[PDB]
RNA sequence: AGCUUGACUGCGAGCGUGACGGCGCGAGCAGGUGCGAAAGCAGGUCAUAGUGAUCCGGUGGUUCUGAAUGGAAGGGCCAUC
RNA sequence: UUGAGCCUUGAUGUGUAGGAUAGGUGGGAGGCUUUGAAGUGUGGACGCCAGUCUGCAUGGAGCCGACCUUGAAAUACCACC
RNA sequence: CGCGGGGUGGAGCAGCCUGGUAGCUCGUCGGGCUCAUAACCCGAAGGUCGUCGGUUCAAAUCCGGCCCCCGCAACCA
């Protein structure tokens, strides 16, 4: 395989979980990972250690594919939304630009806290 | 039964083979005896029993 | 670099897809050649035969009236004065016990070896150094045997082995570009009949559609 | 225990019984072997159940046959499941 | 357009073990190259991290083997696939 | 009376358009470690690549026998 070295990281984060998807700008996909995937269960994978360790698999994905210089994409409220990143970096990436791109629902469906008690 | 009819070959290189019914698939013992023949008649090595 | 001097100095002497005779081939082989020294020529080509079927794999020996295109070391392993007898039959050593020391170290320099009964126990037990170079005398082509004052007289007959590896290519050296047109027309001539003679009993669609000789310089020709 | 494979081979004067198919008993010769010092002996087990004719198909050999004639297919015969 | 296939084009081999990167493979002490290659290092490309290529560090016609020696097979000079 | 996919420590399965690394892993056996059992984490024990051949120093990777398994009266004349 030849390097592409280019990409754009699709990027969630849950109150417990954090997910990567390494995609070329075409919408096509070629790694993922996550903090529960990088060998983490309970609440070890709500660690800032598991969403780092969820950038450097993402990244074991695209080792032959050579790309390390990228723009990100995030959703969802998790504080692994930025210890995912700020990790990132420190793994040799290149960030370019950074945007939240997560939706804004006009209700529909009840918020899933419930509880009602 | 499960013992079956078995040919030898000759030392000879015989088109005739001689008969007998010995296992071979779960208990191989082999038979070398020498038998009479069909083409000079005066006996030929039937051996290794396949 | 990197198309080489001999190589440059043949330019516009050869033409692809073209069609030829063993006359007109020799004459080319000739002028392809431009070295100081006497060169050897080979021959390797592709035979209709499939890897998967055992009755079609290719190997043994032929009598040719030039050979290989040259004289050959000739050794004879038996005992007493028919050793010597032997020797002016047609052979240039003796085979000794102490002879065992070269072979089993595989640097012998011989091109033939052939054994009398009481003496094949010199070289028998060394069949896994002696076959897989194209040395071992064999019962079955009459190499071991006790008329060996007759078996190194057939050793001078022009002795050729043949045998095919993977993708069924043969390979035999034939001749010399410095032999004459009609010595190296007959040996050539003797070799392909001695090939289809060996053509198995069954044949994958044309078994020899063409014959392919070289020195290396300017490379092989086609026939 | 040692040797040995006669669990051979070509033929057979004749005899006993069953409605038939079928089944039992056997002198002696011919070819080639083995045991034994030799005399002498062996044509599978100590003997009474371990079992189908035929049709058909497969399979080694064979001018015995073979539809104009010469090969060939199919059949016959010797082998054989 | 695509599973399978074909003509046409361009470069190939460390799956281990080294002293060492032996594709399979047939011959083989005399031969290729000769204003350019040799080699171990920071830099540059790649990397199986061993080194392959490049300017420099640098040199300026070699390079190489037989004895000895790893290996089933050898390590110039080169076919066949 | 006949065919080709599979056969790799006790089971399951990769290894295979380079011919040698014995592998993924389940179980079995034993330790770290939490309140505690398992997860987790550190490790151990055991392979005639069905079974013999071809070409060979060499065949899990290609082939050919012999065997067993397979949807199935392999044909039973």
């Amino acid at each position: 395989r030849k390097q592409v070295s280019d990409g754009v990281a699709h990027i969630h984060a849950s109150f417990n979980n954090t997910i990567v998807t390494i995609t070329d700008r075409q919408g096509n996909a070629l790694g993922w990972a996550t903090a529960g995937g990088s060998g983490f269960r309970g609440s070890r994978k709500s660690t800032p250690f598991a969403a780092q360790v969820a950038a450097e698999r993402c990244a074991d994905a695209v080792k032959e594919y050579g790309i390390k210089n990228l723009e990100v994409m995030v959703k969802g409220p998790g504080p692994g939304r930025e210890s995912t990143i700020r990790a990132l970096n420190a793994a040799g990436f290149r960030i370019t630009n950074i945007t939240d791109v997560t939706p804004i629902p006009h209700n529909g469906c009840r918020p899933p806290k419930k509880r009602r008690v | 039964g499960i013992r079956e009819k078995i040919k030898l070959v000759s030392s000879a290189g015989t088109g005739h083979f001689y008969t007998t019914t010995k296992n071979k698939r779960t208990k191989p013992e082999k038979l070398e005896l020498k038998k009479f023949d069909p083409v000079v008649r005066q006996h030929v090595i039937y051996k290794e029993a396949k | 670099a990197k198309l080489t001097k001999r190589m440059r100095v043949i330019r516009e002497k050869v033409d692809a897809t073209k069609q030829y005779d063993i006359n007109e081939a020799i004459a080319l082989l000739k002028e392809l050649a431009t070295a100081k020294f006497v060169e050897s020529v080979d021959v390797a080509v592709n035979l209709g035969i499939d890897a998967r079927k055992s009755d079609q794999n290719v190997r043994g020996a032929t009598v040719l009236p030039h050979g290989t295109g040259r004289s050959v070391r000739v050794a004879v392993f038996t005992q007493g004065a028919n050793a010597e007898a032997a020797k002016a039959a047609g052979a240039e050593l003796v085979g000794m016990e102490d002879l065992a020391d070269q072979i089993k170290k595989g640097e012998m320099n011989f091109d033939v070896v052939i054994a009398s009964p009481d003496a094949m126990r010199v070289v028998g037990q060394l069949g896994q150094v002696l076959g897989p170079r194209g040395l071992m005398p064999n019962p079955k082509v009459g190499t071991v045997t006790p008329n060996v004052a007759e078996a190194v007289k057939n050793a001078k007959a022009g002795q050729v082995r043949y045998r095919n590896d993977k993708n069924g290519i043969i390979h035999t050296t034939i001749g010399k570009v410095d032999f004459d047109a009609d010595k190296l027309k007959e040996n050539l001539e003797a070799l392909l009949v001695a090939l289809k003679k060996a053509k198995p009993t069954q044949a994958k669609g044309v078994y020899i559609k063409k014959v392919s000789i070289s020195t290396t310089m300017g490379a092989g020709v086609a026939v």
